[PDB]
C-alpha cells in the first residue's frame, strides 16, 4: 500500500478498527440520553402541535412582530 | 409442539366446560346489561335516540373550536334542555 | 356490404368446422399416456 | 408557569413511564422465575 | 499502476434485458401522457 | 392540441437513457467468456 | 403434565373475554327502539 | 398418413413453439381480428355517438386523445343489444360513427379468450398435466364477460359495456358506483378481499421462499444462479420457512404442506375474483349494494346520517351528472 | 381435567350453533329498532 | 407529435414481445 | 455475561405457542389497543359531534356502516391525547371529540413497527433472510402515507380515512371526485401491482397444483407430500413448456419467480404511496391541459376524460355540504350541477 | 428568441444516439477476454 | 441450431471511442445552431 | 433552452478532453 505524508499523519486515527470497551460499557448512560432526547422531541412536537401550550410561546406567524 | 396443552384436550374436557358454562354466559350477560342499563351511552357519550337534536333544532352540533371543544360539547348537551 | 358479410360467414364456418371435426378426430387419444379410451 | 396543557404533558409522560415501567418489571420478574434450562 | 483487486465483472442476462426494456417502455407509455399534459 | 412542447424530448429521453444503459450492460455481458 | 396459565392463555383471554362481553352488548342493542 | 391426418397432427403438436390446438384454430383468427381492429381504432377511429344522442365522443389518438384518455368507444345506445356488424351499416363511416369497432372487438375478444381457456386445458392434456390452470383463468375471463357482455345484456345496451380505454374504464366504474352502489355490495367486497389478499399472499409467499433459499452462491453473484432449471432438489428450505412463519403468527396458522399452500394461493384470489365477477354480473340485473340510506333515525324521527349517507351524497353527484344530456325523465331505470 | 371427555364434534356443533344464533340475532336487529330505517 | 410518440412506444413494446418470445435465452436443464 | 438482560432475553425468546420477543413489548400492547380501540369505537362510540354521523352498533349502525371517525376539522392535527388540552383527561369528552381515531392511528402505527421488528427478530432467530419484513415495508408505506401523511398535508385529521367499511368507501369516492385519483399514474402502478400480484398468486398456485408429480396412490393428492422431502413436488420443466407454448414466455428459474412474486405487489403499493403523498398537497393528476384548452375552445370535443370531470364536479357539489359540515356549505338547488331530468 | 422548438430534441438525439452506439461498442470491447 | 461460422467479434478501442465522441460532439456543436435556426 | 444546449455540448467536449488526455489507453511498446 502507498504511504503519503498526510497518510502518515492521519494513520493513528484509522488504526483501532474493531477495538471495543468491555461488555455493556457506557450503554446505560447512552440510554439515559436517548430517553431525554425522546422527551425533548416529544416536547417540541407537542409545542408545534399546540398540544403543549406554554406562556409566552405563541405558535403562530404572529409570534412577535 | 410447544409445551402448552393442546386446545382439543382442553375444550373437550369436563373441567373446561364447568368453568366456562359459568364464565361465558356471565360475560355475555354483563355486556348485555352494559347496554340495557344505558351505561354504554354514559361512558362513551353516545347520543340516545332522543338526544341527537333539541326538539325543534335541525343543525348538527359540530365542534368548531379545537381548544374549547370540551366546552362546546357540554353546551351542546345543555341545549338538549 | 353483402360481399363482406358472405366472406366473413364463409371464413367463420371454415374455422368452426376445423374446431368441430378437429375435436372429433380422436382427441382423447392425443395424450402422452393411456391412449385406448374408446 | 405550568399551563393546563403542560400539566397534561406531565400526566402523559408519567402515564407512559408507568406503563413501560410496570411492563418491564413484570416481564423481568417472570423471566427470573421461569428460567430456561441449559447445558 | 498496481491493479485494484476489488474489481468485479458486471452482468445483465438476456431475460433481464427484456424485463428491463419492458419496464422502461411500459413506464414511458404510462407517463408520456402526463409529460405531454 | 396544445401539448407541452417538452413532452416529446422528455418522453424520448425517458425511454432512451435507461434502455441504453440496459443494452450496454447486456451486450458487454454477452461478450464475456463462456 | 401441562401448565394452565401460559403466555398463550393470557393472549387467548384478552381476545376472548372482551369479545364475549362485546357480543352480548351488541345483542342487547338489537332490541333498542327509537 | 393423409392430408387431414397430417393437419390434425400438426395442429395438436406438442412441438410447436406456440401450441395451436383446436381451441387455437378458433382463438388465433379471432384474437388477431380483435387486436388489429383495436389498434387501428385506438389510433385513428373517429368520435363515437356512444349514448345515441348525436353527441360523439372522441376516443382515438389522432382525434385528440393521449394514452390515458384514449379508448375504443362503446356502440350507440340507439343500437342497444342489436347485432351491428360492418355489413349492417350503409358505410364504414356510418359504422364508425355508431361504434361498430367496439362490437367487433369485444365479440372477437370474448370468443378468443374463451378459446384461450379451452387451449389451456388442451395443452395441459397434451403434456400429461393436471387440468385446472384453465379454471384459475376462468376468474379473469368471467370478469371480462361481466363487463363486456353480461352487464350490457342486463342493462339493454352495449353502450353500457366498459369502454376499451383507461379513462373510459374509470367512467364505467364511477357510473357503476352511482347506479349500483357496488362498494356496498358484498361480492365486490369479496373481490377486494380477493385482490388485496392475492397481493398479500403473493408478496408473503415470495418473501418466505426468498427468505429460505439454500446458500449456493457467493456474495458477488446473484442468488438466482443458485438454482438451475430442472434440478430435482428443492431450492429453498420449506421447513425453515414454516419454522419462521409459524413463529411469526403461531405454529398452526402456518402451512407445512407445500401442496396445501399452493392450493390456497390458487384458490383465494380465484374465488374472490369469481365473486367480483358475479358482483358485476348480478348488479347487471340491478340487485345492488346495501342501502342503509336513512337507516338510523332518532326518537323524533330526525335522520341521523351515517357514513353510508355520505357515500349516498357522492353517489348522487355521480348520478345527476353522468350522461348529462341523455335523460328526459326523472328516473334512471336501466 | 381429562382431555377428550366431551367429544370434539359435540363441542364444534354446539359452538357452531352458538355462532349461528348470535349472528342470526344481529340480522334480526337489522330489521328492528335502531338501524332498521323505521 | 404526441400521437407519433404514443404509437412509437407501443410499437416498440410489441417488437419487444416478439423478441422476448421467439428470441429468448432458451431454458436448459443442467 | 449472564445478567438480567440476558435472562430476560432468554424468557422473551422462548419457543411458546405465541412468540413474544423484544419486538412483542412494542407490538402486542399497541396492536391490542388499536384493535380494541376499533371494536370499542364501532360498538359504542358516536361521531355526532365530529361528523354529524352515527357510527356505532349502539346507534343502530351495522358492520358495514360502523366506524371510528376522524376528529372534527377544528381539531386540526391535534394528537388528541386523553390528557391533552382538548379532552383534559375526560374520557367521555375524549370519545366525543374523536380521540379514539388518533388513538387507533398512532397505536396502529407503532404496532406496525412492532410487527415488522417481530419479522426481523424471528427471521434472525430461525436463521432465514429477512425478506418477509422487507416485503412488509409496503403495507407500512401505505398506512403511513394514507392515514398520517395525507391528513397532515390537508387541513386536519378530519380528512384522513375514518376507520370503517363505508367510511373507507366514502374515502375512495372522495378521492375520485376531488383528486381524480384514478387518473394518477402512481395509482395506476398501484393497481397494476395489486392485480398483477393477484394474477401471480392465482397463476402460480394453479400451475404448481397442475404440474404435480404423482407421489402417492390417493386421488386426493395433498397427502402425497412430505415437508422434509428433498424432491420438488411439481415439475418445473413441464410447467415451463406449458407456459412457453401457451403464453410465449415462461419462468425457468424458481428463485427469480418467487422474488418477482415479492417485487410486484410491494412495488405497486409503494408507488401508490408516492401518489397519495402527492395528494397530501393536492398535487394531483387532475387534468390534461391540452384537453382543457381544446374543450374550452371546441364544445363538440368530447372524450371519456371530460365525462369523468363532469362526474367529479357532481360528486363534489352534491357530497360536500354533508361531508364537510365545518364549511357550512349551503348550495341552493339552482347551483347544483345536474344533467337533463336527473 | 424565436428558435425552432424541435432544435432541442434534434440536437439531443444527434449527440446521444451515436454517442451511445460508441459507448456500447467500447464497453462490450473492454469486457472481452484479455 | 448449428452455429454460424461467419460470425466475427467486434471491437472499439478507447482511442476510437474518444475520437468518435469528439467527432459527434463537435458536429453537434456545429449543427445545433442550424437546428435551432 | 438553446443556450443550455450549446453550453452543455461544449462542457461535454471539455470533459471529453479531460478523459481523452488523462484516461487514454496508454501507448505500449511491444
Ligand atoms: C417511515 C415509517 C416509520 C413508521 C412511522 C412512525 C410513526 C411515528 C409517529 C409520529 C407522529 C407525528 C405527527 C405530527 C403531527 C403534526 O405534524 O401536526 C401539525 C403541526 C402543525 O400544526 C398545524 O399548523 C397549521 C398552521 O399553523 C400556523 O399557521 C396558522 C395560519 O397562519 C396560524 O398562524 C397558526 O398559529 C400557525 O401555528 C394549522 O394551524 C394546523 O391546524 C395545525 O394542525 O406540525 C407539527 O406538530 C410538527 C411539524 C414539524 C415536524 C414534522 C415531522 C413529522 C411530520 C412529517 C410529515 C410532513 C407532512 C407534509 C405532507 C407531505
Ligand atoms: C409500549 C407500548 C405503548 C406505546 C408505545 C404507547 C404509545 C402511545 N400511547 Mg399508550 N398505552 C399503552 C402502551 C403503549 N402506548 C398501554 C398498555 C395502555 C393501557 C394503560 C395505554 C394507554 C394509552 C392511553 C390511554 C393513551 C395512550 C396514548 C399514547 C400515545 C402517547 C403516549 C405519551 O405521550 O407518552 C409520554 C411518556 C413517555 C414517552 C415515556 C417516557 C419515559 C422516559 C424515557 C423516562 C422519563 C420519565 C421520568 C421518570 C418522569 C419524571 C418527570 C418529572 C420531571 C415530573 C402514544 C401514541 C394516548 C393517545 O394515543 O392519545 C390519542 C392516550 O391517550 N396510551
Ligand atoms: C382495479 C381497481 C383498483 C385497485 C386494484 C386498487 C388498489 C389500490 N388502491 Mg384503490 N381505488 C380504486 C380502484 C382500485 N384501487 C378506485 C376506483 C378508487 C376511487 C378513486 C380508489 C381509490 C383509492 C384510494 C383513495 C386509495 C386507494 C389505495 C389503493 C391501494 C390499496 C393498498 C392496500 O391494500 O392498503 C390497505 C392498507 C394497508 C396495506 C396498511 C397496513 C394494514 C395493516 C397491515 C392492517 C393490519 C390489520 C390487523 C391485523 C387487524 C385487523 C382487524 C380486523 C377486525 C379488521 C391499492 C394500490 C390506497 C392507496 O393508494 O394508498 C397508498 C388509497 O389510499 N385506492
Ligand atoms: C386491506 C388490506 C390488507 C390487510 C387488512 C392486511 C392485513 C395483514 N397483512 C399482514 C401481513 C402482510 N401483508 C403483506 C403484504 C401485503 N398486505 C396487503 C394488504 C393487506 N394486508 C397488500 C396489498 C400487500 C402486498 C404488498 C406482507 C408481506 C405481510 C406480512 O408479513 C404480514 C403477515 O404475517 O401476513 C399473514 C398481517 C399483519 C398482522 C399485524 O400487523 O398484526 C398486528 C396488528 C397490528 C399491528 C394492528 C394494526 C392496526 C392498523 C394498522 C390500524 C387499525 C385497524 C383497525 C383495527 C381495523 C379497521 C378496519 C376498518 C378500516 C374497516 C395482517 C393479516
Ligand atoms: C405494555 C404491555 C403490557 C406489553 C406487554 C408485552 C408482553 C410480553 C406480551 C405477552 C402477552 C401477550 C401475548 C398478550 C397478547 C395481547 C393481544 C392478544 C395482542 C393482539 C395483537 C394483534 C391485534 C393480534 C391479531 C391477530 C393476527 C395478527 C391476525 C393476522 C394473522 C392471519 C389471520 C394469518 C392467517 C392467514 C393465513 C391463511 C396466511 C397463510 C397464507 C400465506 C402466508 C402463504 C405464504 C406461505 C406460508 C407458509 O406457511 C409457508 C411455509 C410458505 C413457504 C409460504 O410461502
Ligand atoms: C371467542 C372468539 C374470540 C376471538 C375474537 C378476536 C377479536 C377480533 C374480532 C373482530 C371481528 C369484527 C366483526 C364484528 C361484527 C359485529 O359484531 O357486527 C355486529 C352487527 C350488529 O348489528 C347491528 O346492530 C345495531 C343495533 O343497534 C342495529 O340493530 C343494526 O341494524 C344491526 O345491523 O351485526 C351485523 O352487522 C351482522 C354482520 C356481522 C358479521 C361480520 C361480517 C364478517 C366480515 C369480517 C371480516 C374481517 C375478519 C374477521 C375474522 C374473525
Ligand atoms: C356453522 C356453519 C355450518 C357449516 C356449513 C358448511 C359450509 C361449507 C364450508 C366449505 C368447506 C370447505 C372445505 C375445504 C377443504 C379443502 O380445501 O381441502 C383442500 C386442502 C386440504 O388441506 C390439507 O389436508 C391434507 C389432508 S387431506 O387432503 O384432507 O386428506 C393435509 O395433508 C394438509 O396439510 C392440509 O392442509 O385445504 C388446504 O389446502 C388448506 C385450506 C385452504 C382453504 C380452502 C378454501 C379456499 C379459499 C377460500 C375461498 C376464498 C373466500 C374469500 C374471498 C377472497
Ligand atoms: C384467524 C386464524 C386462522 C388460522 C387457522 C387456525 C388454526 C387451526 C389449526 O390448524 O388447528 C387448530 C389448532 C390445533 O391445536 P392443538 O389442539 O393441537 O393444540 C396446540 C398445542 O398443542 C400447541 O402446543 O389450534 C389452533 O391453534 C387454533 C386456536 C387459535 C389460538 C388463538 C391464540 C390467540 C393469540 C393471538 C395470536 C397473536 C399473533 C402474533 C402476531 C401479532
Ligand atoms: C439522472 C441520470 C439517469 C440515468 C440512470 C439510468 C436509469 C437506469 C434504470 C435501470 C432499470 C432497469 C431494470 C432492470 C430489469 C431487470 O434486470 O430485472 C431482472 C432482474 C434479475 O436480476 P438477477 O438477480 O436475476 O441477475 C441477473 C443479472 O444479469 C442482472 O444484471 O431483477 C431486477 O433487476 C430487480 C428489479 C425487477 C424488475 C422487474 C419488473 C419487470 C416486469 C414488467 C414491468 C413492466 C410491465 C408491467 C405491465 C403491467
Ligand atoms: C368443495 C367446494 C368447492 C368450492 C369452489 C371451488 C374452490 C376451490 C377451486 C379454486 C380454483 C383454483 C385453481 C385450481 C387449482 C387446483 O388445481 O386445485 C388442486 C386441488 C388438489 O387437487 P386434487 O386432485 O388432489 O383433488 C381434487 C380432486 O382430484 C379430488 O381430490 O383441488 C382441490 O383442492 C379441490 C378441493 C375441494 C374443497 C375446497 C373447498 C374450498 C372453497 C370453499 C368455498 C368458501 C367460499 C365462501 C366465501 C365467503
Ligand atoms: C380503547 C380504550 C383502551 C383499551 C380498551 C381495549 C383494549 C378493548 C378491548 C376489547 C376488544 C378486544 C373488543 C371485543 C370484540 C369482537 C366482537 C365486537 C365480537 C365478535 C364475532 C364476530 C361477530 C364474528 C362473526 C363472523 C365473522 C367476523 C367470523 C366468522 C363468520 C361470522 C358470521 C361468525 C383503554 C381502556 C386502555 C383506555 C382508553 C380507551
Ligand atoms: O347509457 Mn351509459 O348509464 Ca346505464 O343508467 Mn341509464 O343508461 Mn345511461 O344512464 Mn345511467
Ligand atoms: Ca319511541
Ligand atoms: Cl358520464
Ligand atoms: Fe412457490
Ligand atoms: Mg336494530
Amino acid at each position: 500500500a502507498r504511504r503519503t505524508w498526510l497518510g502518515d499523519i492521519l494513520r493513528p486515527l484509522n488504526s483501532e478498527y474493531g477495538k471495543v470497551a468491555p461488555g455493556w460499557g457506557t450503554t446505560p448512560l447512552m440510554a439515559v440520553f436517548m430517553g431525554l432526547f425522546l422527551v425533548f422531541l416529544l416536547i417540541i412536537l407537542e409545542i408545534y402541535n399546540s398540544t403543549l401550550i406554554l406562556d409566552g410561546v405563541n405558535v403562530s406567524w404572529k409570534a412577535l412582530g | 409442539t410447544t409445551g402448552e396443552r393442546p386446545f382439543s384436550d382442553i375444550i373437550t374436557s369436563v373441567r373446561y366446560w364447568v368453568i366456562h358454562s359459568i364464565t361465558i354466559p356471565a360475560l355475555f350477560i354483563a355486556g348485555w346489561l352494559f347496554v340495557s342499563t344505558g351505561l354504554a351511552y354514559d361512558v362513551f357519550g353516545t347520543p340516545r335516540p332522543d338526544s341527537y337534536y333539541a326538539q325543534e333544532q335541525r343543525s348538527i352540533p359540530l365542534v368548531t373550536d379545537r381548544f374549547e371543544a370540551k366546552q362546546q360539547v357540554e353546551t351542546f348537551l345543555e341545549q338538549l334542555k | 356490404m353483402e360481399t363482406l358479410k358472405i366472406t366473413v360467414y364463409i371464413v367463420v364456418t371454415f374455422f368452426v368446422l376445423l374446431f368441430v371435426f378437429g375435436f372429433l378426430s380422436g382427441d382423447p387419444a392425443r395424450n402422452p399416456k393411456r391412449k385406448d379410451l374408446e | 408557569t405550568i399551563t393546563p396543557s403542560l400539566k397534561g404533558f406531565f400526566i402523559g409522560l408519567l402515564s407512559g413511564a408507568v406503563v413501560l415501567g410496570l411492563t418491564f418489571a413484570v416481564l423481568i420478574a417472570i423471566s427470573q422465575i421461569d428460567k430456561v434450562q441449559r447445558s | 499502476m498496481e491493479p485494484n483487486p476489488n474489481r468485479q465483472p458486471v452482468e445483465l442476462n438476456r431475460t433481464s434485458l427484456y424485463l428491463g426494456l419492458l419496464l422502461i417502455l411500459v413506464l414511458a407509455l404510462l407517463f408520456s401522457s402526463y409529460f405531454f399534459n | 392540441m396544445e401539448v407541452n412542447q417538452l413532452g416529446l424530448i422528455a418522453t424520448a429521453l425517458f425511454v432512451l437513457v435507461p434502455s441504453v444503459f440496459l443494452i450496454i450492460l447486456y451486450v458487454q455481458t454477452e461478450s464475456q467468456q463462456k | 403434565s401441562y401448565p394452565i396459565f401460559t403466555v398463550r392463555w393470557v393472549a387467548v383471554h384478552t381476545l376472548a373475554v372482551p369479545t364475549i362481553f362485546f357480543l352480548g352488548a351488541i345483542a342487547a342493542m338489537q332490541f333498542i327502539q327509537r | 398418413a393423409n392430408l387431414w391426418e397430417r393437419f390434425c397432427n400438426w395442429v395438436t403438436s406438442t412441438d410447436n413453439r406456440l401450441y395451436v390446438g383446436w381451441f387455437g384454430v378458433i382463438m388465433i383468427p379471432t384474437l388477431l381480428a380483435a387486436t388489429i381492429c383495436f389498434v387501428i381504432a385506438f389510433i385513428a377511429a373517429p368520435p363515437v355517438d356512444i349514448d345515441g344522442i348525436r353527441e360523439p365522443v372522441s376516443g382515438s389518438l389522432l382525434y385528440g386523445n393521449n394514452i390515458i384518455t384514449g379508448a375504443v368507444v362503446p356502440s350507440s345506445n340507439a343500437i342497444g343489444l342489436h347485432f351491428y356488424p360492418i355489413w349492417e351499416a350503409a358505410s364504414l363511416d356510418e359504422w364508425l360513427y355508431n361504434g361498430g369497432p367496439y362490437q367487433l372487438i369485444i365479440f372477437h375478444f370474448l370468443l378468443g379468450a374463451s378459446c384461450y381457456m379451452g387451449r389451456q386445458w388442451e395443452l395441459s392434456y397434451r403434456l400429461g398435466m393436471r387440468p385446472w390452470i384453465c379454471v384459475a383463468y376462468s376468474a379473469p375471463l368471467a370478469s371480462a364477460f361481466a363487463v363486456f357482455l353480461i352487464y350490457p345484456i342486463g342493462q339493454g345496451s352495449f353502450s353500457d359495456g366498459m369502454p376499451l380505454g383507461i379513462s373510459g374504464t374509470f367512467n364505467f366504474m364511477i357510473v357503476f358506483q352511482a347506479e349500483h352502489n357496488i362498494l356496498m355490495h358484498p361480492f365486490h367486497q369479496l373481490g377486494v378481499a380477493g385482490v388485496f389478499g392475492g397481493a398479500l399472499f403473493c408478496a408473503m409467499h415470495g418473501s418466505l421462499v426468498t427468505s429460505s433459499l439454500i446458500r449456493e452462491t457467493t456474495e458477488t453473484e446473484s442468488a438466482n444462479y443458485g438454482y438451475k432449471f430442472g434440478q430435482e432438489e428443492e431450492t429453498y428450505n420449506i421447513v425453515a420457512a414454516h419454522g419462521y412463519f409459524g413463529r411469526l403468527i403461531f405454529q398452526y396458522a402456518s402451512f407445512n404442506n407445500s401442496r396445501s399452500l399452493h392450493f390456497f394461493l390458487a384458490a383465494w384470489p380465484v374465488v374472490g375474483v369469481w365473486f367480483a365477477a358475479l358482483g358485476i354480473s348480478t348488479m347487471a340485473f340491478n340487485l345492488n349494494g346495501f342501502n342503509f340510506n336513512h337507516s338510523v333515525i332518532d326518537a323524533k324521527g330526525n335522520v341521523i346520517n351515517t357514513w353510508a349517507d355520505i357515500i349516498n351524497r357522492a353517489n348522487l353527484g355521480m348520478e345527476v351528472m353522468h350522461e348529462r344530456n341523455a335523460h328526459n325523465f326523472p328516473l334512471d331505470l336501466a | 381435567s381429562e382431555g377428550g371427555r366431551i367429544p370434539l364434534w359435540i363441542v364444534a356443533t354446539v359452538a357452531g350453533m352458538g355462532v349461528i344464533v348470535i349472528v342470526g340475532l344481529f340480522f334480526y336487529g337489522a330489521y328492528a329498532g335502531l338501524g332498521s330505517s323505521l | 407529435m404526441e400521437t407519433i410518440t404514443y404509437v412509437f412506444i407501443f410499437a416498440c413494446i410489441i417488437a419487444l414481445f416478439f423478441f422476448a418470445i421467439f428470441f429468448r435465452e432458451p431454458p436448459r436443464i443442467t | 455475561e449472564r445478567g438480567w438482560f440476558d435472562i430476560l432475553d432468554d424468557w422473551l425468546k422462548r419457543d411458546r405457542f405465541v412468540f413474544v420477543g423484544w419486538s412483542g413489548i412494542l407490538l402486542f400492547p399497541c396492536a391490542y389497543l388499536a384493535l380494541g380501540g376499533w371494536l370499542t369505537g364501532t360498538t359504542f362510540v358516536t361521531s355526532w359531534y365530529t361528523h354529524g354521523l352515527a357510527s356505532s352498533y349502539l346507534e343502530g349502525c351495522n358492520f358495514l356502516t360502523v366506524a371510528v371517525s376522524t376528529p372534527a376539522n377544528s381539531m386540526g392535527h391535534s394528537l388528541l391525547l386523553l390528557w391533552g388540552p382538548e379532552a383534559q383527561g375526560d374520557f367521555t369528552r375524549w370519545c366525543q371529540l374523536g380521540g379514539l381515531w388518533t388513538f387507533i392511528a398512532l397505536h396502529g402505527a407503532f404496532g406496525l413497527i412492532g410487527f415488522m421488528l417481530r419479522q426481523f427478530e424471528i427471521a434472525r432467530l430461525v436463521g432465514v433472510r429477512p425478506y418477509n419484513a422487507i416485503a412488509f415495508s409496503a403495507p407500512i408505506a401505505v398506512f403511513v402515507s394514507v392515514f398520517l401523511i395525507y391528513p397532515l398535508g390537508q387541513s386536519s385529521w378530519f380528512f384522513a380515512p375514518s376507520f370503517g367499511v363505508a367510511a373507507i368507501f366514502r374515502f375512495l369516492l372522495f378521492f375520485q371526485g376531488f383528486h381524480n385519483w384514478t387518473l394518477n399514474p402512481f395509482h395506476m402502478m398501484g393497481v397494476a401491482g395489486v392485480l398483477g400480484g393477484a394474477l401471480l398468486c392465482a397463476i402460480h398456485g394453479a400451475t404448481v397444483e397442475n404440474t404435480l408429480f404423482q407421489d402417492g396412490e390417493g386421488a386426493s393428492t395433498f397427502r402425497a407430500f412430505n415437508p422434509t422431502q428433498a424432491e420438488e413436488t411439481y415439475s418445473m420443466v413441464t410447467a415451463n413448456r406449458f407456459w412457453s407454448q401457451i403464453f410465449g414466455i415462461a419462468f425457468s428459474n424458481k428463485r427469480w419467480l418467487h422474488f418477482f412474486m415479492l417485487f410486484v405487489p410491494v412495488t405497486g403499493l409503494w408507488m401508490s404511496a408516492i401518489g397519495v403523498v402527492g395528494l397530501a398537497l393536492n398535487l394531483r393528476s387532475y387534468d390534461f391541459i391540452s384537453q382543457e384548452i381544446r374543450a374550452a375552445e371546441d364544445p363538440e370535443f368530447e372524450t371519456f376524460y371530460t365525462k369523468n370531470l363532469l362526474l367529479n364536479e357532481g360528486i363534489r357539489a352534491w357530497m360536500a355540504p354533508q361531508d364537510q359540515p365545518h364549511e357550512n356549505f349551503v348550495f341552493p338547488e339552482e347551483v347544483l350541477p345536474r344533467g337533463n331530468a336527473l
